[PDB]
C-alpha cells in the first residue's frame, strides 16, 4: 500500500501569485502520479498525468514535476478558476491511491473576529436539553481556537464546530461552536464563557453571560 | 463527447446492499476501463475498484474484499457497483471514473456527476427550531432533523446580506443541527421584526420563527 | 559463482570496446563465450603474453580451483532444460605438423575437458572449410557462414573461434492476435514500422540513474522454469542515448538491477528481433591491453609450441539471438512501450552468468 501525503493542507494564495503543491509516496511509483482538481459539489479534473505531461484541454499555467519520490503541482500565474482542492493520485501499483488533499484559497488581510454568546431558548432549556451558541462573524485566516469554559472550568468533548465556505464578496470565514448539556448540568452552573484566541487578537477575547 | 450518467441519490439502513449504475456514451465500452472512486463528506478520494467489459471480472481494493461486485453489461453499455453489509462509514458520494487510455486501469479523464449514498439508522424526523436573542447579531437553530438538505432563509428572501448558514454538522444521535446568522444594526434591534424561514421538504415542514431581544 | 562474476565482468569489458565502435549498429555479442575462450587460450600462453590476459580477466585458470568450478559452470549451464535454445562451440585451431609441448594436451583435456583442434593451413580452402564446419556442426546449422575466414592464409598457425546461438522459450509467451505494427523511434530521430508484441503480466521491474542524473528502466523477462532470463534497458527520456548506459555497464551493476527489482503489474509492448554479429576479437581486445596475441614476435605461445613463432592469425565471436512470441485477463495501470534503441542482458540467474547481451537499435 502506498501512502500519499500532501503539502500543505491548506493553503492561502493572491490572483497572479506562483502556487506549489506537494505530494510524497511511501515508496518509488515512477512517474505514474496524476493530478486532479476538484471544486465543491463537483466532480474531480484530472490536470496533469505522467508527473508532467499535461492532460487535454488544460491551460499552460499548469505544471508538473518529479523529485525522486516528492512530486510538485505548480500553478505559474493563479488565476480565480484556479482557487479549488487539488489532489495527487499514483498508478504504479495496486490499490490506487489518492493523496489528502491540498485546498487553494484567496489571501485576504487579518481580519479580526466579532465574538456572540447567545444562551438557549427557555424553550429548549425546558425540553431537558440546552444549546449554547458562541459566534465568530467575519475573520482571517480560517485558523482559531475556541475554548468552553462553564464556571471558569475548560470543557472538552460535549461541543461541535462549524466552518462556512470561504465567502464571494469579502472572502472571509464565520465560525459556530454549539456545547450541547443536559437541562440538568445547564442549572447547576452560573457562568457561561466561549475564550477565543485568533491572529487578528492582540489577546483572547472572551464572552460571558450570567445564567 | 464522452458522458457518464449516474444513478439517483439513495438513503438505505445499515443492513444493506446499494446499487449504483453508470450509463457510457459515446465511445467503445468493451476495450475501456471504469472505476469507482468514493468521497465521504469533507474528506479525500478513495479508489474501490475497476472493470473491462470484455474481460468481464473486475479488480478491487483487498479493503471492500467480500463486500463490492463491480459489474458492466456491454449490451445496455452500463457499468454497476453494488456495496453489501452497510454501515456509517460507508456514508460518501460516489463517482463514475472513465480511463482515456485503452486496456489500462490508472488514471481517469472522464469522470461522472456523483451519486450521493446516506447510511442511516436515522427514522426521517423533522427540524425543531430555535431563536438566537441579541452592528448586533441574531441566529436561528435547526435541530434533529433527517435526512439532509435544509434551506434557511431570513425575511422570506428579503435579507440576503449579512447572512451566514453553516453547514450540517451531524451529531452522536443520528441526526443533524444547523445553525443560521444574520448581522444587522443594533439600532435596528427592537423595531424590526426578524423572521426565520425554515424548509424541510424531505418530511414536509416549514417553520418561521420570530426572533426578538428578551 | 565468483569465477561466474569474474568471467562475466571480462565479458562485458569486451561488449562494452565492441559497442563503442559500432555506436549506431546493432550488436549482439556473449561475454561467457569470450570469457571460455580466453580461459583457455591462457594455457597455450607464456611470459608476457600470459600475464596480459590473467590482469584484463581478472583471474588465472591453473590456480586452484578456478578450472574444476569452470567446468562445472558448464555442466550447470548446459543442459538439460535447455531445449536445443541455447547452442555454445568454443575451438583453438593449430597447425598439424606443428610440434606441441610434451604434456600440453592431456593437461588442457584434465581442465576443460576438450582438445585443441590440429588442421593443416598450408590447404586453404579446406582449412577455411573445417573451421566452418565446425561452426555449423555444432551450432546446428543456425550460425551462417564465416567471413573472417578470408584471413586464413598459408602463413596462418593459430586460429580462435567461438559460436553461440539463442531462441529461447518465455515462461509466459506473447500472444500471436497482440503481435502489431508500431513506430520505432531510432537515434537519428527517423522512424520505422516494426511489428512489436504485446502481453499484460506482473513483471520484475526497477529504475536506476545514470551518473549525469538519468533515469533508465530495467524490466526483467523469465525463459521456462526460471532458469535463464532477459533484461532489457533503456533511459525513459528519448533526447537521452543509450551510450550514456553502454558506458556505465558491468557486472555488478547487472545484479544491482536484479536486487533492486520489485514485481509490478504492467502493459509490455517490446519489438520483436533477430540479430546476428561477426566480431573480429582483436581490436577490443587490443585495447584491453592484450596486444601480444596478434604480435609477430612479441606472442609468447612457448606453454602451447615453441617450433615456430607462433601468434594468432584470427580471433573471431559469431553469436546469433531470436526474439519472437514464443521460443517454439490481466489489469494494469501503466503500459511500457520499447519504441526506442534498448540493452539486452541474458543471465543464468543461478550463478549470475551473463551469457548474452547486445544493443537494438533498429529491430
Amino acid at each position: 500500500d502506498i501512502q500519499m501525503t500532501q503539502s500543505p493542507s491548506t493553503l492561502s494564495a493572491s490572483v497572479g501569485d506562483r502556487v506549489t503543491i506537494t505530494c510524497r509516496a511511501s515508496e518509488g511509483i515512477y512517474h505514474n502520479l496524476a493530478w486532479y482538481q476538484q471544486k465543491p459539489g463537483k466532480a474531480p479534473k484530472l490536470l496533469i498525468y505522467k508527473a508532467s505531461s499535461l492532460a487535454s484541454g488544460v491551460p499552460s499555467r499548469f505544471s508538473g514535476s518529479r523529485s525522486g519520490t516528492e512530486f510538485t503541482l505548480t500553478i505559474s500565474s493563479l488565476q480565480p478558476d484556479d482557487f479549488a482542492t487539488y489532489y495527487c493520485q499514483q498508478y504504479s501499483n495496486y490499490p490506487l491511491t489518492f493523496g489528502g488533499g491540498t485546498k487553494v484559497e484567496i489571501k485576504r488581510t487579518v481580519a479580526a473576529p466579532s465574538v456572540f454568546i447567545f444562551p438557549p431558548s427557555d424553550e429548549q432549556l425546558k425540553s431537558g436539553t440546552a444549546s449554547v451558541v458562541c459566534l465568530l462573524n467575519n475573520f482571517y485566516p480560517r485558523e482559531a481556537k475556541v475554548q468552553w469554559k462553564v464556571d471558569n472550568a475548560l470543557q472538552s468533548g460535549n461541543s461541535q464546530e462549524s466552518v462556512t465556505e470561504q465567502d464571494s464578496k469579502d472572502s472571509t470565514y464565520s465560525l459556530s461552536s454549539t456545547l450541547t448539556l443536559s437541562k440538568a448540568d445547564y442549572e447547576k452552573h452560573k457562568v457561561y464563557a466561549c475564550e477565543v484566541t485568533h491572529q487578528g487578537l492582540s489577546s483572547p477575547v472572551t464572552k460571558s453571560f450570567n445564567r | 463527447q464522452v458522458q457518464l450518467v449516474q444513478s439517483g441519490a439513495e438513503v438505505k439502513k445499515p443492513g444493506s446492499s446499494v446499487k449504483v449504475s453508470c450509463k457510457a456514451s459515446g465511445g467503445t465500452f468493451s476495450s475501456y476501463a471504469i472505476s469507482w472512486v468514493r468521497q465521504a463528506p469533507g474528506q479525500g478520494l478513495e479508489w474501490m475498484g475497476g472493470i473491462i467489459p470484455t474481460f468481464g471480472t473486475a479488480n478491487y481494493a483487498q479493503k471492500f474484499q467480500g463486500r463490492v461486485t463491480i459489474t458492466a453489461d456491454e449490451s445496455t453499455s452500463t457499468a454497476y457497483m453494488e456495496l453489501s453489509s452497510l454501515r456509517s462509514e460507508d456514508t460518501a458520494v460516489y463517482y463514475c471514473a472513465r480511463e482515456r487510455r485503452q486496456w489500462l486501469e490508472g488514471h481517469f479523464d472522464y469522470w461522472g456527476r456523483g451519486t450521493l449514498v446516506t447510511v442511516s439508522s436515522a427514522s426521517t424526523k423533522g427540524p425543531s427550531v430555535f431563536p438566537l436573542a441579541p452592528t448586533a447579531a441574531l441566529g436561528c437553530l435547526v435541530k434533529d432533523y433527517f435526512p439532509q438538505p435544509v434551506t434557511v432563509s431570513w425575511n422570506s428572501g428579503a435579507l440576503t446580506s449579512g447572512v451566514h448558514t453553516f453547514p450540517a454538522v451531524l451529531q452522536s444521535s443520528g441526526l443533524y443541527s444547523l445553525s443560521s446568522v444574520v448581522t444587522v444594526p443594533s439600532s435596528s434591534l427592537g423595531t424590526q421584526t426578524y423572521i426565520c424561514n425554515v424548509n424541510h421538504k424531505p418530511s414536509n415542514t416549514k417553520v418561521d420563527k420570530k426572533v426578538e431581544p428578551k | 559463482s565468483y569465477v561466474a562474476h569474474l568471467a562475466s565482468d571480462f565479458g562485458v569489458r569486451v561488449f562494452q570496446q565492441v559497442a563503442q565502435a559500432s555506436k549506431d549498429r546493432n550488436v549482439v555479442f556473449s561475454p561467457y563465450g569470450v570469457a571460455s575462450v580466453l580461459a583457455m587460450l591462457q594455457l597455450t600462453t607464456g611470459g608476457e603474453t600470459q600475464q596480459q590476459i590473467q590482469a584484463a580477466m581478472g583471474f588465472k585458470i591453473d590456480d586452484k580451483g578456478m578450472a574444476p568450478a569452470l567446468r562445472h559452470l558448464y555442466k550447470e549451464l548446459m543442459g538439460p532444460w535447455n531445449k536445443d535454445e541455447i547452442s555454445t562451440t568454443d575451438a583453438i585451431f593449430v597447425q598439424r605438423d606443428l610440434k606441441l609441448v610434451q604434456g600440453f594436451m592431456p593437461h588442457f583435456f584434465r581442465l576443460f575437458r576438450s582438445t585443441v583442434k590440429q588442421v593443416d593451413f598450408s590447404e586453404v580452402e579446406r582449412a577455411r572449410f573445417i573451421i566452418n564446419d565446425w561452426v555449423k556442426t555444432h551450432t546446428k546449422g543456425m550460425i551462417s557462414h564465416l567471413l573472417g575466414t578470408g584471413a586464413v592464409d598459408q602463413l596462418t598457425r593459430l586460429v580462435l573461434v567461438n559460436a553461440l546461438y539463442f531462441n529461447g522459450q518465455w515462461k509466459t509467451p506473447f500472444p500471436d492476435s497482440s503481435t502489431h505494427r508500431r513506430l520505432f523511434h531510432k537515434s537519428d530521430g527517423s522512424t520505422v514500422s516494426v511489428p512489436m508484441m504485446a502481453q499484460t503480466n506482473k513483471f520484475n521491474y526497477t529504475e536506476f540513474t545514470t551518473p549525469d542524473g538519468h533515469y533508465y528502466d530495467i524490466l526483467e523477462l523469465p525463459y521456462h522454469g526460471d532458469t535463464l532470463s532477459m533484461f532489457i534497458a533503456a533511459p525513459y527520456e528519448k533526447e537521452v542515448p543509450l551510450s550514456a548506459l553502454t558506458n556505465i555497464l558491468s557486472a555488478q551493476l547487472i545484479s544491482h538491477w536484479k536486487g533492486n527489482m520489485t514485481r509490478l503489474p504492467r502493459l509490455l509492448v517490446l519489438p520483436k528481433f533477430s540479430l546476428e554479429t561477426e566480431v573480429d576479437l582483436r581490436k577490443p581486445l587490443e585495447n584491453l591491453g592484450m596486444t601480444d596475441m596478434f604480435r609477430q614476435f612479441q606472442a609468447d605461445f612457448t606453454s602451447l609450441s615453441d617450433q615456430e613463432p607462433l601468434h594468432v592469425a584470427l580471433a573471431l565471436q559469431k553469436v546469433k539471438i531470436e526474439v519472437n512470441e514464443s521460443g517454439t485477463a490481466r489489469m494494469a495501470p501503466e503500459e511500457i512501450i520499447i519504441d526506442r534503441p534498448f540493452l539486452f542482458v541474458v543471465r543464468h540467474n543461478p550463478t549470475g552468468t551473463v551469457l548474452f547481451m547486445g544493443q537494438v537499435m533498429e529491430p
